[PDB]
């Protein structure tokens, strides 16, 4: 019955717990703790290269990010196993955040870079390794393009981490290419 | 926050 494995589950719990903390303590106090290192003295607090992905300030984005995390991460954990999901997450979180802060500074967050990685990965891995048993549905490709496009053209009304999203997608494509040389 |  259950569709979400342990990694899928624990990521959702963490995102929720952090979302609550941001209501109780305020956005900024949590950002100070969880943001990408915003000072050289913070560059060895290694959690911060990944924890930015757990922060949301917007009810709509956390909902949608967790929706696609639940669905795509769940598919990947079930078919390809927990370890694979962990690696895509850490690598996409790391590199998406790297590209984002490079061009716009450290004040950012959201699980969306990991979601785009997962979209990229499930798509390409399905396209050219059909026997893997993972596949990105056409309806989902459409839904993800509109969402991306809405972000690029600022239709949501908020500030958008376009670097992290595009970098995240690229990572998920690259990993799927490699993973399916076969 | 830029949201991702
Ligand atoms: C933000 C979404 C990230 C995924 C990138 C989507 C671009 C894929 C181009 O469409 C492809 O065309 C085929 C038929 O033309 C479909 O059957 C196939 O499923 C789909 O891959
Ligand atoms: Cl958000």
């Amino acid at each position: 019955r259950e569709r979400a494995g342990p990694v899928t589950w624990v990521m959702m719990i963490a995102c929720v717990v952090v979302f609550i903390a941001m209501q109780i303590l305020g956005d900024q106090e949590v950002m100070l703790w969880l943001a990408w290192p915003f000072d050289p003295t913070l560059k060895f607090e290694f959690w911060r290269y990944f924890t930015h992905a757990l922060m949301h300030i917007s009810l709509m984005h956390i909902l949608f990010n967790l929706l696609w995390w639940w669905y795509l991460g769940g598919a990947v954990e079930k078919r390809l196993g927990s370890g694979k999901l962990i690696v895509i997450t850490l690598i996409s979180a790391l590199l998406s955040g790297y590209v984002q802060q490079k061009f716009s500074g450290p004040w950012f967050g959201g699980l969306s870079g990991v979601v785009y990685a997962l979209m990229g990965y499930v798509w390409l891995r399905g396209e050219r390794d059909p026997q893997s048993g993972i596949y990105l549905q056409r309806g989902l490709i459409i839904f993800a393009l509109i969402w991306i496009v809405a972000g690029w053209f600022d239709l949501f009304g908020m500030s958008m981490a376009n670097g992290a999203h595009i970098a995240g997608l690229a990572v998920g494509l690259a990993m799927a290419f490699v993973d399916s040389l076969n | 926050f830029a949201t991702a």
